[PDB]
């Protein structure tokens, strides 16, 4: 009677935890290179070369959030396996603008915008919202006196060659999208900006629901 | 007499509201607004607040054995019928707004089934009991003229 009971005691376990595995969500962190992925992941770590997931332990729901950018090589060639994720946790720093590179005399910027707009164009990313988290906003904010960006960029035709306004690379971001584009969710962090995680589930949950109003057809 | 006149010029004028109404839901179908509310079911709710309006109708007049008959049970079906259209659209929009993780419907048409089939559910209870009254025991007209002499 070997062949019967196995399965059928396979097929109840493997049932079993389908069932349990009702509850999960993924979302990957596919930021650029000297972005402090391992600087942000910490602070909400402490509280609130290979694929690591770290398993979030929300409320009802555990989060799974997989580090993709240490991977050197192709990205359209394993960049199938993610469709299901719901989200897009891209991340850029602020202190690019002047951080000129020459090792190719383009600065980073250029780089990061282009990372963007490929990610974003992606047909296959169609159903899934997208976070555009800022970090290093203090280097911005206090070193603009002497790295204005009239030569450095073109679009900052602003006041003088002080007074930092985060708001114009804000739009150069944005404007990179095509039209009727969903809600993009970008809140501008810090090294010790606490308020992150709960940002991250407002957006979530805004992210579902939209999309199950758009399901029932309540609109 | 006027009163018998009266109860019917209120009852036209009820009649042309709803159908205003009808109009404006139909014209401006696919405003937020109104996609807001369910466009299906509120359909429903202004036909039954219709039938309604008419079942009063059915009071005026000499009485008979036929609008004797059909005199409750038309207004208890169309008030049962507007309750259940309020009660399932309240109960879709609590539990679209109470989701944790997304929708799972397996076909499109037939997810607007159960919007459906709940009312004809709610309303099969009452149907069934008019239907067992009126064969076991029909109403019927009865002239009275014991309680005053003249």
């Amino acid at each position: 009677k070997a062949a019967v009971e196995r399965s059928k005691m396979i097929d109840r376990n493997l049932r079993r935890d389908k069932r349990d595995a009702r509850r999960e969500l993924k979302l990957l962190l596919l930021g650029t290179g000297e972005s402090g992925k391992s600087t942000f992941i910490k602070q909400m770590r402490i509280i609130h070369t290979g694929i690591i997931e770290y398993p979030f332990d929300l409320q009802s729901v555990i989060f799974r959030m997989v580090d993709v950018g240490g991977q050197r090589s192709e990205r359209r060639k394993w960049i199938h396996c993610f469709e299901n994720v719901t989200s897009i946790m891209f991340l850029v720093a602020l202190s690019e603008y002047d951080q000129v590179l020459v090792e190719d005399n383009e600065n980073r910027m250029e780089e990061s915008k282009a990372l963007f707009r490929t990610i974003i164009t992606y047909p296959w990313f169609q159903n899934s919202s997208v976070i555009l988290f800022l970090n290093k906003k203090d280097l911005l904010e206090e070193k603009i006196m002497y790295s204005h960006l009239v030569d450095y960029f073109p679009e900052y035709d602003g006041p003088q060659r002080a007074q930092a306004a985060r708001e114009f690379i804000l739009k150069m971001f944005v404007d990179l999208n095509p039209d009727s584009d969903k809600i993009i969710y970008s809140h501008f962090t810090c090294a010790t900006d606490t308020e992150n995680i709960r940002f991250v589930f407002a957006a979530v949950k805004d992210t579902i629901l939209q999309l199950n109003l758009k399901e029932y057809n309540l609109v | 007499e006027p009163f018998g006149i009266a109860l019917t010029l209120f009852a036209v004028l009820g009649i042309f509201l709803t159908a205003f109404v009808l109009g404006v839901f139909i014209k401006f179908r696919n405003t937020p607004i109104v996609k807001a509310t369910n466009r299906e079911l509120s359909y429903l709710l202004l036909f039954s607040l219709l039938c309604c309006f008419s079942s009063s109708l059915f009071f005026i007049g000499e009485p008979q054995d036929w609008t004797c008959r059909l005199r409750q049970p038309a207004f208890g079906i169309s008030f049962v019928l507007c309750i259940s259209c309020i009660l399932v659209k309240t109960n879709r929009v609590l539990l679209v707004f109470e989701a944790k993780i997304p929708t799972s419907f397996h076909r499109k048409w037939w997810g607007l089934n159960l919007q459906f089939l709940l009312v004809f559910l709610c309303t099969f209870m009452q149907i069934v009991i008019c239907v067992i009254w009126l064969y076991t025991a029909p109403p019927s007209s009865y002239r009275n003229q014991e309680l005053e002499d003249e």
